[PDB]
């Protein structure tokens, strides 16, 4: 149930998914999540953290249907992940918006907007079901957990 | 280059315009990405993932998503205007044939949506659309979200101020559909008398007191809960003998007992968009 271990069972899940990446530590994942949610409480754009169990549920529901195996460089993965965490802001956070700065680690702003509409294109249909039918978001939870 | 803008509309900022391959006329939402004020482009992809899955003929529809520039263009359904430009159109003045079709229309969008687990959240007549054949669309998911996954609390800072029900100005953490048909309650008041929003609060004190001096002070009885909300205070109890007639004199008495279920203090004593649409207001057989 903890935070701590589901964002444990994220960074498990994204370095055994992305096997290209023979440098990429568990613990890389959980550093740029928990860098984000705390540059935007210190910056006042969120009163309290974003990070609870059921959003590393959804934000896995969201990575585990978007990123590649073929992910070919960490950079890419920090890049895909951040689009996941932004969605996942923008559609279940308690703030009406969130600014883009802490989730953009590209030069090509044009390529993170392309990935934001392409994971809704795939993702938007699973992002409400997941919020409707308490069934999937056990099933999602479970599927989290047995990843470590 | 595939939409000729032909007027603003209003404001992102919205554009009627001419889709330059079929000729069909839409309306275009230009949401900028290089922020300047940051936060806009995140209530859009909200917005974007909820009308994606939220297709009903009273619900504005969203037709595609555009990027080019540094701009998201939105492309919806083209309405002819909202109901407050109708309210100003009309004298604020409304047939009672067009009260009941109205609220109809805003009671199935509405019941769509909390049955596909949507709250909209910014129910005002700014956001009703108004077609000159009498269809009226719930527009604007900018504040809306899903709902179901178990959360300590949801933003009480929802619905602008006139629209905001009793347990939200008492600022309770959690709160259900009802957010809605308590607005839709404040909006059928403003269709049943001459268009003029029926609680016009200057802070959320003053609020309070204007809805429970039309309609009571909630007792121990009737909101058990009431005196343990985060921000509750006492108010005087005013009597709940206080006459609707004045207030709503398009409607009968059938109208008026719709309207006490939708102004129902009590969040759970609310009627729903589902209940509401069987209330006999809208049976063939309605005085
Ligand atoms: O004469 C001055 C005046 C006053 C009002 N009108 C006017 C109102 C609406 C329409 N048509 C329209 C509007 C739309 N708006 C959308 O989104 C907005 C909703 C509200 N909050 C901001 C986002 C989405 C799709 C829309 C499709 N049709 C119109 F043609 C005129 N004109
Ligand atoms: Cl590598
Ligand atoms: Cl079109
Ligand atoms: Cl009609
Ligand atoms: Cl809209
Ligand atoms: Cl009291
Ligand atoms: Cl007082
Ligand atoms: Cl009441």
């Amino acid at each position: 149930a903890s935070t701590s271990e589901l964002l444990r069972c994220l960074g498990e899940f994204l370095c055994r998914r992305c096997y290209r990446l023979k440098h990429l530590s568990p613990t890389d994942p959980v550093l740029w999540l928990r860098s984000v949610d705390r540059s935007l409480l210190l910056q006042g754009w969120q009163d309290q953290g974003f990070i609870t169990p059921a959003n590393v549920v959804f934000l896995y529901m969201l990575c585990r249907d978007v990123i590649s195996s073929e992910v070919g460089s960490d950079h890419e993965l920090q890049a895909v992940l951040l689009t996941c965490l932004y969605l996942s802001y923008s559609y279940m956070g308690n703030e009406i918006s969130y600014p883009l700065k802490p989730f953009l680690v590209e030069s090509c702003k044009e390529a993170f907007w392309d990935r934001c509409l392409s994971v809704i294109n795939l993702m938007s249909s699973k992002m409400l079901q997941i919020n409707a039918d308490p069934h999937y978001f056990t099933q999602v939870f479970s599927d989290l957990k047995n990843e470590s | 280059q595939k939409y000729e803008k032909l007027e603003k509309i209003g404001e992102g900022t919205v554009f009627k315009a001419k889709n330059r391959e079929t000729h069909e006329i839409v309306a275009l939402k230009r949401v900028r990405l290089d922020d300047d004020d940051e936060g806009v482009p995140s209530s859009a992809l909200r917005e974007i993932c909820l009308l994606k899955e939220l297709k009903h003929k009273n619900i504005v529809r969203l037709h595609d998503v555009l990027h080019s520039d540094k701009k998201l263009t939105l492309v919806f359904e083209f309405c002819d205007q909202d109901l407050k430009k109708y309210f100003d159109s009309c004298n604020g003045d409304l047939d009672p044939e067009i009260v009941k079709s109205f609220l109809f229309q805003l009671l199935k969008g509405l019941g769509f949506c909390h049955s596909r687990n949507v709250l909209h959240r910014d129910l005002k007549p700014q956001n009703l659309l108004i077609n000159r054949n009498g269809e009226l669309k719930l527009a604007d998911f900018g504040l809306a979200r899903a709902f179901g996954i178990p959360v300590r609390c949801y933003s009480a800072e929802v619905v602008t101020l006139w629209y905001r029900p009793p347990d939200v100005l008492f600022g309770a953490k959690l709160y259900s559909t009802s957010i809605d048909m308590w607005s839709a309650g404040c909006i059928f008041a403003e269709l049943a008398n001459a268009g003029r929003p029926l609680f016009p609060g200057n802070d959320v004190d003053d609020q309070l007191k204007r809805i429970f001096r039309l309609l009571g002070t909630p007792t121990e009885e009737q909101w058990p809960s009431m005196t343990k909300l985060p921000d509750y205070k006492p108010y005087p109890m005013y009597p709940a003998t206080t006459s609707l007639v004045n207030v709503v004199p398009k409607l009968n008495a059938t109208g008026r007992d719709l309207l006490q279920n939708l102004l129902k203090c009590n969040p759970v004593q609310r009627i729903s968009a589902e209940e509401a649409l069987q209330h006999p207001y809208f049976s063939d057989f309605c005085p």
